Formats: structure tokens, sequence, C-alpha cells
């Protein structure tokens, strides 16, 4: 994935 | 725990035990807004970093002295801070968290 898909996969729970 | 369910479904822990992760219960376009809030000196030297204006509903997963793989073990903590992350490319979003104050 990118920098950017892997942010939100490891961080964001909405 | 909420830590351990969530390091293993996001893939943090499947092939390893992770020391620490951040997870932020707010909107993904929330934590994107980040990148045009306050410009700050990253610890790496870098300048491409940014702290949130408001403080944001987040939980920490920290890992215990004697977790070992394949069995991780999490400390779970949960916090309203403000957040710290790295910003690069077009556009320009977050691609690193560097930490919660
Ligand atoms: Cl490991
Ligand atoms: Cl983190
Ligand atoms: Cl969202
Ligand atoms: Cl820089
Ligand atoms: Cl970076």
């Amino acid at each position: 994935e990118t920098a950017a898909a892997h942010f939100e996969q490891h961080h964001m729970d909405s | 725990n909420y830590c351990n369910q969530m390091m293993k479904s996001r893939n943090l822990t499947k092939d390893r035990c992770k020391p620490v992760n951040t997870f932020v219960h707010e909107s993904l376009a929330d934590v994107q807004a980040v990148c045009s809030q306050k410009n700050v000196a990253c610890k790496n030297g870098q300048t491409n970093c940014y702290q949130s204006y408001s403080t944001m509903s987040i939980t920490d997963c920290r890992e215990t002295g004697s977790s070992k793989y394949p069995n991780c073990a999490y400390k779970t903590t949960q916090a309203n801070k403000h957040i710290i992350v790295a910003c690069e490319g077009n556009p320009y979003v977050p691609v690193h968290f560097d930490a919660s104050v």
C-alpha cells in the first residue's frame, strides 16, 4: 500500500 | 481488549508485535484536515509535521514488557489529546503518526 493508505489502516477508527 | 483485537485486525501484529500504536476515533477527513493546521518541527529534523488545533479521541496501545510474539499483550489507554502527524504528497495528507499531546 501507499504510505497514506497505511496510515489510515493503522490509525483510523472513526 | 480493544488493542489486541484492532492491532491484529489492522495488520500490525499478525506477523510481529509492535511496541506502540495509536488509533484516532474521528473521521478520516477530520484527521486529513490536520495537514493544513499548525506546522511544527518534526523530531527527525524535517519540518513537514502538523499539530491539530483541537484535541481528538485517541486510544494508545502499548505492549507490555513481557509481551512476545505470537501472543502480543497490550495496555490500553484512552485520552483526549492533540495529534501530531507528518504530511507528504499531492494531495498533502498524513503519512506518519508522531505524537499525541
Ligand atoms: Cl516480533
Ligand atoms: Cl502511533
Ligand atoms: Cl471516515
Ligand atoms: Cl522537511
Ligand atoms: Cl515523513
